């Protein structure tokens, strides 16, 4: 069980950590998050009380370093930063929690909740659609736009997702414009699958990054692609049974989590309806299905 | 973005157009079978493309074999469509190429616009515009060389055949429309306007009469009445 110490919490600021949220008052004797479950990526998120925009935050995985949040009051945000002391780092939790200055990470043991939105994202791959190279831990915010977003404008902060877009040479085999628009088959599994994702996991781990993406910092260009993703599997005709089945719980599972008050913008009221209901797999989600017809059954 | 009256000019100026209609392109007979059900036969249709400013008229016959075996076939006729449009472009001169094609019907975009990924240049349109271009197959000489076809063929006519020489393409293509909304409207009361004299003959080369300039506005009246008055025998005004 890994630890995210923080300096100190100058400003009033809701700090969020996966699922979970909690409250700081201005100048709270805050100094971090222990407990943090070993083995999955974390999100650490932020919302200023005095500034509900540009909500952000940092992906990481603790074992790829320590990592600790510092205000900066020059840029005005909480900054995570690694510190290579090992001695230091472990010499400073210990402190902070003999003093009790930590929330603990609330995990119940029932709960896969965070697997299950997690499954398949890795630090590395992140770290590719983020591009800071001389960091650990990978910096999100709600106003980042993604690459396809620049094509239709600073490069450095931009997410750098998988481009996918059904009227497109990459989309569409010459000879095959009808069948491969009809039947996106071919582009999800040879162009995407064996060309750029290599195998399943991979594509999974982009579309649960997206997905979360858009759900945290309220990143429209993620929305995006989380739908495009979704939208490219239920559009083929042939997909393999073991993806249709993991899609169906990675949904599940994505839909359970968006409160009831967010799914109104974020819901993307065509793909779900076309995924669910005209779709070549409008019949293999029956988990998505279910829970989409009990929870949200206006959007549909 | 969207053809209509805000900027009907734009059909007349001298950047390369051509509309393209479908209605005609899967045409069938329904009837009932020995059984008692019911089936359709095909028969021959045309991809109906058109350059509004010159006359051109690019009528690229489909013939009822293109349909053998196939399912779906209204959709395929709309992606059977783009492909012939694509090919037609693929095989003009570049400085022959148009700039914008102008769709008839909005379920042609997607279909034109995959075929047509390696022209990213040219622009697909839809338009408001309620065009009476389903009625050329009332045009006898359209009609005649289509059902007359025994395999795929392109025809190439002029729609306006000489009235360039004498009036301007938007007048031509007023007239075009007027009589095709006619024919739409009442196909045997415009027909009989068109030929009722038979001093006035089509020529070889023509798909209409040979009408003189008073002669085409005592036509484009009857049109109008006809259209005007079917508007009443049908909302009984
Ligand atoms: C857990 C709360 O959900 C949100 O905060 C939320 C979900 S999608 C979204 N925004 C979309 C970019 C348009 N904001």
């Amino acid at each position: 069980m890994n630890t995210v110490p923080f300096t100190s919490a100058p400003i009033e600021v809701t700090i969020g950590i996966d699922q979970y949220s909690f409250n700081v008052k201005e100048n709270q004797p805050f100094h971090g998050i222990k407990d943090i479950p070993i083995g999955h990526v974390h999100v650490i998120h932020f919302q200023h009380a005095d500034n509900s925009s540009m909500r952000y935050g940092y992906w990481f995985d603790c074992r790829m370093g320590n990592f600790y949040i510092q205000y900066d009051p020059k840029d005005g945000l909480y900054k995570m930063m690694e510190e290579r002391d090992g001695a230091k780092f472990e010499n400073i939790v210990h402190n902070f929690k003999e003093r009790q200055m930590m929330v603990s990470y609330p995990k119940i043991d029932e709960d896969d909740t965070w697997y299950n939105l997690t499954e398949f994202v890795q630090m590395d791959k992140i770290r590719k659609i983020v591009r800071k190279d001389e960091n650990q831990f990978s910096y999100v915010d709600s106003s980042m736009t993604t690459v396809q977003e620049n094509e239709l404008s600073d490069p450095a902060h931009s997410l750098n997702y998988t481009v996918i877009n059904f009227k497109s040479r990459e989309a569409i085999r010459p000879g095959h414009e009808m069948e491969d628009f009809l039947d996106k088959s071919y582009y999800l599994n040879t162009v995407m699958l064996q060309g750029i994702f290599k195998n399943s996991s991979n594509y999974f781990g982009e579309l649960q990054f997206a997905f979360l993406n858009a759900m945290f910092f309220g990143n429209y260009g993620s929305s995006l692609q989380w739908h495009a993703m979704i939208e490219l599997i239920c559009s083929s005709a042939t997909v393999p049974k073991h993806m249709l089945d993991k899609l169906d719980e990675i949904l599940y599972y994505q839909i359970k989590t968006l409160p009831e008050q967010y799914s109104d913008i974020l819901l993307n009221e065509r793909v779900w309806n076309i995924c669910l209901y005209s779709s070549f797999q409008k019949n293999s989600l029956h988990n998505t299905e279910k829970i989409m017809e009990n929870k949200y059954p206006e959007l549909l | 973005g969207a053809m209509n009256s805000s900027n009907y000019a734009e059909l007349f100026n001298n950047d390369i157009k051509l509309f393209v209609d479908d209605t005609n392109v899967y045409r069938v007979t329904v009837h009932k079978t020995f059984e008692g059900n019911v089936a359709t036969k095909a028969i021959n249709g045309c991809i109906f493309t058109l350059n509004p400013k010159t006359g051109h008229l690019f009528l690229k016959i489909i013939h009822t074999s293109v349909w053998a075996g196939q399912k779906r076939l209204s959709q395929l006729a709309k992606w059977k469509t783009a492909e012939e449009v694509s090919a037609l472009v693929r095989s003009l001169p570049k400085e022959e190429q148009p700039k914008q094609i102008i769709v008839t019907r909005k379920a042609m975009l997607d279909p034109l616009e995959v075929h047509m990924l390696d022209f990213p240049n040219i622009a697909i349109r839809p338009t408001e515009l309620r065009l009476p271009f389903s009625a050329a197959m009332s045009i006898d000489k359209l009609s005649d060389v289509v059902m007359k076809a025994t395999e795929p063929q392109m025809v190439l006519f002029n729609i306006y055949d000489d009235w360039l020489d004498r009036i301007s393409s938007y007048t031509a293509f007023s007239r075009l429309t007027l009589l095709l909304r006619a024919l739409k409207t009442n196909e045997e009361s415009a027909k009989m306007i068109l030929l009722s004299d038979p001093t006035i003959t089509i020529k070889s080369y023509h798909l209409w009469p040979s009408f003189t300039d008073e002669q085409w506005i005592t036509i484009e009246s009857q049109m109008r009445d006809l259209i005007l008055t079917e508007y009443g025998r049908k909302y009984n005004v």
